[PDB]
Formats: structure tokens, sequence, C-alpha cells
């Protein structure tokens, strides 16, 4: 129930990455999901460009 | 041989096999190192993707990502999903 | 049934909402950019994700239907462009799937065609048919559409649309436009090349040619640019008309169509009603907004392409660089 | 200068009026009659089509007098092709003289069918007509169009002398590409005026290919319109 | 002689005389350039028939009355128009009367009322009547062909009448 990921290239080691969501019953999760979006963009640039 | 394993938690289903297939059938324009495995899995959906050079890489990550997104807004929009 | 023409290929996009026999809704934000500079699969893709449930409201709004009274998602299978499809396809993919609609491609050519049949109906007649990327004189035979006429090259579309890049003209509405509407006021035509090689033409010779005028045209200042627009609209509209009605009389037709990326001009339909005079032949009128790639043609193609029973491999589908006419299997017509 | 415009109307006026009718459409004008003596008929290009000035004189004076020269080059080069009279390009008239023995190659082939069975002698006229079109690509003058109906035969009615005539659709920079095109567009007569003349169109091929050390680019261009359709 | 009726702007009527015992250089020919005699003196022995001084009038005929011709009048043109050689200086000479024969063929174009006496010309020339058969006699086709330089693969399928033809169509365009 959280935005869930992970990369293992021939590093042979676990990068996981997970973001929490917006928890439904005042609103849709489809915001924190969003959120969780940019989050995952954010990361996946910041670890594989430099 | 890089792998990317990634689990969405969607709320049933619905949006497991969607998200599972409305992705799927498109021969990306490049997979010509890239294998794009879609496995639903109750309401969660995995996907991993497998490349070689991390360019093209994270070009379909977050080209996909925001195709996703755009499931995300029509589902905002026009959803959520639907019984069918 | 309704049908959701998820159409934007290069320098466009556009929602065709066609139901009951009527386009209802062909909105666009035609993504006008600076002086000719424009042909792109990315920020094309960019502008159109960002505008995208915009146009998909207004269409929805303007029609008044719901996602449950649109009967079709037709995305352009092709010849399009590839990140500006695949982007036009998610959603196409994904309503399919949410609102319980099947995905269907449909091919970008014979939507121009098919609307073209919507403005002529004629009796099968040929047609010249040009836009940003085709150039071809097309009949109906043997149970497929025929290649008459096929360049290698370029396009009367894509040629008179470059021609007016390259003279930084106003790309608004369309350049196609303001190459006709700056003619009139030229004389002292040239002899630019005239390659009419049996049936098959090769507009290449055509462009380059009047690309190497505008140097001499300002090292000199002996001659005007509205010459070039009256030179090419004469020379360009005579090859086109003379090998139509060439390759109408062989196969007993004597009807003309001219649709696509160059259809917004005039003096074409005045060339072509002369030689038609002459030859015993009648013309087909002509317009600018049509012929110009909104998301209507799609929709109307995918009717056909629909209606009948091909549905696409939900298992694979979406992306191309080039999908023929004659690579079809056109069965809604014997 | 219309001075002797009007004069050339009033010559057009009374060489044409009173003459029967052979054929007129579309790229082309035939009539028939006298000369001094001998016979004669007329092939017509012309300006008489209405899409500009100041091209269309040019249009149609390079077309007639592209045929006056494709002509002269056929039948001086050793080609069998008609005698020419005058070329008088002020309304691009064109005065041929027939040669005797009026029979196409298509009566040819529909003709001798009912004595020939799996065709033997036919074939064998098809490995005459390809030695007489590799005779014509020597320097390859392109027909254009090559056809069934576009094949004289002069007397005797057994040496197969025959002869090669309209070369109006002309051009002489054969390219393999174009020439695979017109063996296309051959191909193409041969199914559709003869059915089924495989054993026939394959002697043909054999015997022109062989008779000609240039057919392989040109077949191979043709299979490459065969993928893509040109 | 035999008069006939021209086509192909028909208003002439052309003629031909054909006489010989002939011997001289620079008077016959003056008397030709004079217009002291108003026919066109040509060589026997280069000419196959009577047909291509035909075709040659008939061109003569034609771009003289649009006077858009090279020339500017009838009598030289038919000389010019016989030998398809571009350099008019040797289609004018040697085409024309030389001082190697002893026989002359006459060609004479009549419009109208312009009519010139034959007894007058015969007076001006000297020399016998002789009959229009004797052209093959005199005909010496080692030089005839000289001209044409023409291929006998074409004369396989054919005279060299039209052989001769289908060449003096085309040296106006090129």
């Amino acid at each position: 129930m959280e935005l869930l990921g992970e990369y293992v290239g021939q590093e042979g080691k676990p990068q996981k990455l997970r973001v929490s969501c917006e928890a439904p019953g005042d609103g849709d999760p489809f915001q924190g999901l969003l959120s969780g979006v940019a989050q995952m963009k954010d990361m996946v640039t910041e670890l594989f460009d430099p | 041989p890089h792998i990317f394993t990634l689990s969405v938690p969607f709320p049933t289903p619905l949006e497991a096999e969607i998200a599972h297939g409305s992705l799927a059938p498109d021969a990306e324009p490049h997979q010509r190192v890239v294998g794009k495995d879609l496995t639903v899995s109750g309401r969660i959906l995995v996907v991993r993707w497998k490349a070689e050079d991390c360019r093209l890489l994270r070009i379909s990550v977050i080209n996909f990502l925001d195709q996703l997104s755009l499931v995300v807004r029509t589902m905002q929009r026009f959803g959520p999903p639907v019984s069918r | 049934p309704a049908v959701l023409g998820f159409e934007g290929s290069a320098n466009k996009i556009g929602v065709g909402v066609v139901r009951d026999g009527k386009v209802l809704a062909n909105p666009r934000r035609t993504y006008v950019t600076p002086p000719g500079t424009g042909f792109l699969p990315g920020d094309t893709a960019r502008h159109h994700r960002a505008v995208i449930l915009d146009l998909l409201q207004e269409a929805l709004t303007e029609s008044g239907l719901t996602s449950q009274d649109i009967d079709c998602i037709a995305y352009t299978k092709g010849p399009g462009m590839g990140a500006p499809l695949v982007s036009v396809a998610v959603v196409a993919r994904t309503v399919a799937q949410l609102w319980n609609k099947p995905l269907v491609g449909v091919n970008h050519c014979i939507g121009h065609i098919e609307m073209g049949r919507l403005i002529t109906g004629a009796t099968s007649p040929t047609v010249l048919y040009v836009s940003g990327g085709n150039t071809q004189v097309i009949a109906y035979s043997e149970h497929r559409y025929r290649i008459f006429g096929e360049t290698i090259d370029i396009a009367v579309g894509n040629c008179l649309d470059r021609f007016a890049r390259v003279l930084k003209i106003s790309n608004d509405p369309s350049p196609g436009y303001n190459i006709e509407q700056m003619a009139k006021r030229g004389k002292k035509l040239v002899e630019l090349p005239y390659t009419v090689k049996g049936m098959d033409v090769s507009f290449s010779g055509i462009l380059s040619f009047i690309e190497d005028v505008a140097h001499r045209m300002l090292a000199t200042g002996e001659c005007t640019p509205e010459d070039l627009c009256f030179s090419l609209q004469e020379t360009v509209f005579a090859m086109l008309v003379e090998i139509t009605e060439r390759a109408m009389a062989h196969c007993g037709s004597q009807e003309a169509l001219i649709v696509g990326g160059v259809g917004c001009n005039v003096r074409l339909q005045e060339m072509m009603a002369t030689m038609c005079q002459e030859r015993g032949a009648r013309l087909f009128a002509t317009d600018e907004r049509f012929c110009i790639d909104n998301g209507a043609m799609i929709a109307q193609a995918g009717w056909e392409m629909f209606r009948a029973g091909h549905r696409t491999p939900l298992s694979d589908s979406g992306v191309t660089q080039r999908y023929r006419t004659d690579e079809v299997e056109v069965t809604w017509r014997d | 200068e219309a001075e002797a415009l009007a004069a050339a109307r009033e010559r057009s006026s009374r060489f044409l009026s009173g003459l029967e009718l052979v054929k007129q459409g579309a790229e082309a004008r035939v009539f028939r009659g006298r000369f001094q003596g001998r016979a004669a008929v007329i092939k017509h290009r012309f300006p008489k089509g209405y899409r500009h000035p100041a091209l269309e004189a040019r249009l149609g004076r390079r077309r007639t007098v592209q045929e006056a020269r494709a002509l002269l080059r056929c039948r001086r080069a050793g080609i069998s092709a008609p005698v020419v009279f005058f070329v008088d390009y002020a309304s691009n008239c064109l005065y041929m003289e027939e040669i005797e023995g009026s029979v196409t190659v298509r009566d040819y082939i529909q003709s001798t069918m009912e004595t020939e069975k799996t065709p033997q002698g036919l074939s064998n006229l098809a490995k005459t007509i390809g030695q007489v079109l590799a005779r014509m690509h020597d320097e390859d003058l392109i027909h254009g169009d090559l056809t069934t109906s576009n094949m004289l035969l002069k007397p005797p009615l057994e040496q197969l002398n025959i002869v090669l005539i309209d070369f109006g659709l002309s051009f002489i920079s054969a390219l393999p590409e174009d020439k695979g095109v017109d063996l296309y567009v051959l191909e193409k007569a041969f199914l559709s005026t003869h059915p089924n003349t495989e054993t026939v169109f394959e002697a043909f091929l054999k015997s022109y290919s062989t008779s000609s050390k240039k057919a392989r680019p040109v077949l191979k261009k043709l299979d490459e319109v065969r993928l893509r359709g040109r | 002689q035999l008069t006939h009726q021209l086509d192909l702007f028909p208003e002439c009527r052309v003629t031909l005389l054909l006489f010989k015992d002939v011997k001289n250089a620079g008077d016959l020919r003056r008397k030709a350039m004079e217009g002291t005699i108003d026919g066109s003196l040509i060589n026997p022995t280069v000419i196959v028939d009577p047909f291509q001084i035909l075709v040659a009038a008939n061109k003569a005929v034609h771009l003289y009355k649009l006077g858009k011709m090279k020339t500017r009048t009838l009598s030289t043109e038919i000389i010019f128009n016989l030998s398809p050689n571009n350099n008019i200086s040797e289609a004018l000479k040697k085409f024309g009367i030389s001082a190697n024969d002893t026989s002359i063929l006459i060609v004479y174009i009549e419009e109208g009322e312009k009519q010139i006496n034959q007894e007058y010309l015969i007076s001006q020339v000297e020399g016998h009547q002789v009959s229009l058969k004797n052209l093959p006699e005199i005909m010496n086709i080692t030089e005839v062909k000289k001209i044409y330089k023409l291929s006998s693969q074409e004369e396989s399928i054919g005279t060299l009448l039209d052989a001769i033809i289908c060449r003096m169509s085309t040296k106006d365009v090129l």
C-alpha cells in the first residue's frame, strides 16, 4: 500500500525505494499517488544521471 | 542486465489489470535491450524492466511512469476504476 | 456508434468526435510554433499530454456525451510520429480498458481519403492525395488501393509547407494559406523542373530548386517572392492535374479530388478546372481546415475500419513509422 | 508575326477540312491520308490544352520535337521504325508513312495458337521479341511503354521482321529503376492481353536477358518495385 | 515536263525539266544568280527521284508563305531543303549545279500569273530536250549514298526512297 520499487543492475545489491501514499477517508489516494510519482521521478533521476 | 522491479499499489484489482494492460502491448520504440514484464498480483502491480544502457532506460522509466500519471489523472477526471 | 479519433501526428492534436454522420467536435490546440520550427517528437508529446485532458473534456462537453456513450477509441495506427503516437495511445488503451472500449488501429492516409469520400460523394474516384507525408495518386483497384502515383522523397503538403517555412511566414493558421494569399501580387514567372516520369512524380526536384531561388532573389533584387508563389502554384498544380487526368483516362475514370496538406489553395481549383474542361473531365472543390490534420478524419476512417470487425491484438499494437494503404487489407468494400 | 499565324490557321483549315475520322484522344491526334501520291498518316501533339500560356507552347513544342528525335534515332540505329516526312512544330504536326502488312504481335499471338499447343512457335516468337527488344536496348531508346499492341510486322511472314512505333512518351537516359518499370508494364500487358503465358513469358524473359547483358540491375530494381509498389 | 497540284500550302504549281549537253562554269551559274534563268538548276548525279525534290519544295513553299523561313526566295530554298547538311554553304553549293555535269534538272514553281516562257530559257541555256526517264542511267549510287551514309540494316526492311526521306525530315529542330 505504498509506491514501491527496486533496482538491481549488476551491482548485486538491492536498491529498494518506496514512498507512502495519501490515506483515503479524507480524499482519494491519487493525490499522494501523484506525489509519489514526482518522488520516484526525482529519485530515479538523481540516482542514475551522475 | 540491469533489472528494475516496482510495485504500484492500487485500490482494486481493476487498476491492477488496467495498468498492466494499457501499457503492455506496445512493442516500445526501444525494447532493443529492454524487457517489460507486467505481472498483476491481486490489487498490486509488479513491473520489471530490463535494460543495458541507462539513457533509454531512464527514458522508458519516466515516459512509462508519466503514461501511468496520465492513467492516474484520467482515473481522477474520468475514473476511479469502474467495475468491469 | 461514436468514435473518439485521438489524432496527433507531428504538429497538431485533436479529438474527432464522430457520431451519427457528423464531426461534432474537432477541437485543437494547433501547436503553433516560432517561425518554421516544428516536427517535434518530444515537445509535441509534452504539449499533447498537458492539453489532452483539457481537449478530451472540451470535446465531451461540446458533444455532451459520457464515457459510456462513446463507442470507440480510434488511435492513429500510422503513419505518424514515434512518441506523439504512443502518448496519443496510452490514453486510448486506458479509456478503452476502463470505459470498457476496444483499442482499434486506423491508418492515417485512409482517414484523409475517407473524409474526402465524405467530401466528394462520387463513384470511386481517383484521388491526388498529399499532406506533410504523402505524394500519391490513388485508385481503388483489384480489391485494394492501388498506388499509381508515388514519390520517394517529399510531399506537396510537406513541400509547400516547408517552402512557406523557409520564408518565415506566419505559421498560423496554415503556411499553405500564407503562400496562397501571398501569391496574386507577383509576375514574371520562371521555369522550374517539370518531372513527370510516366505515372510517378518525384517532387524533390521541385522543392530544392525553389530554394536555390531565394539567394538570387536577394542578391540581385530583380524578383519578388510573390513570383515564386504564383510560379509554384502554376507548375505543381499543372504536374499534379496532368498526371491526374492521365491516370484517370487510363482507368476509365473522369473524376478528381485533392485532399490533404495542400488543399487550402484555390489556384489548384482553377487549374484542375481548366484541365478538366479541356479533356472533358469534371473537378471537385477543396478547402483549408478539413484538409488540415484534425482528429475528425481518424475517427471517420475508424468508423469503417471498426464497423467491419477489424480489431487490433490487445496484446500487440501501436507504434508505427510506416503503414501503407497497399499493406492494408481494405475489406469494407469489395 | 500574327499574319503568318493567320496563314497557318488558313492552312490548318484547308488541309484538315473534309477528312474522315481516324482517332483522337488523350495526348494523341491521329489521322490518315495522301501525301504527294504516297500514303501517310498524322500524329499530333499540341499546345491545345489550357492551364497557362508561356509554358503550353514550350510544352507542345518539346513534346513533338522529342517524338521526332525518337523516330529518327530509332530507325537510324537499326530498329525497324517508320519513316517521317517533315516536322513543322508551328502547329506540332507529324506526317508518318504507313508500312504495309497491317498486323501486330498482338494479332500474331492471337492467330497462331490454333495450330500451337503448349506454345513452341509462340515461344520462338518470344525468342525473337527478346532479341529485338535487347536490340532496341543496345543504346537504350526507351519505348517508355512496351506492349503487345505496339509491335507491327512487315512481310515476309516467316522471318519475323517487326516494327516498333509511337515513341511519344520517350526518353534515352535509361536507369535500371525505370527500366524495371518498363519490364513490369511489359509483364502486365502480357498477363492482361494474354491469359497465362508463363511458358511464353519465360521463353521471352530468358531470350531477352540472355540477348541483353544489362537486365540484371534492371530486374533487381524491378524487385525493388515489387516490395514498394512503384 | 509535267505540272502538278502541290499540297500542304497548296497555291503553287511545280514543273520539272531535264536537259543535257552542257559544259561551262561561270556563265550558267551567273545566269542562275542573275534571275535571267527563272528555274532552279540542279545536278543529276546525286538525286534518286523527283519525290525528294517534291518534299524539299513543299518545305520551301510552307516556310516561305509564312516568311519565317531562313530564306527569302522560293528558288534558293528547295536547294537547301534537299541537303540536310545544316552548313548551308555546301547544302547550296554541292546539291546545286556545279561544273561536273553534262545535264541539268530544272525545277520551276508557278504562282498565279507569274509565267516564264519555256522556249525563252531553252534559248537561254544550250542543250537538247531529253525525256525524263534517264535518271537511273546517270544515277551513280557510288556517290549518291556518300551524303547519306545510311546503314544496310535499315535497307533490309525497305527501299532507298524512304531511307533518304526519313533523314531529310530532321534538320530544323537539329
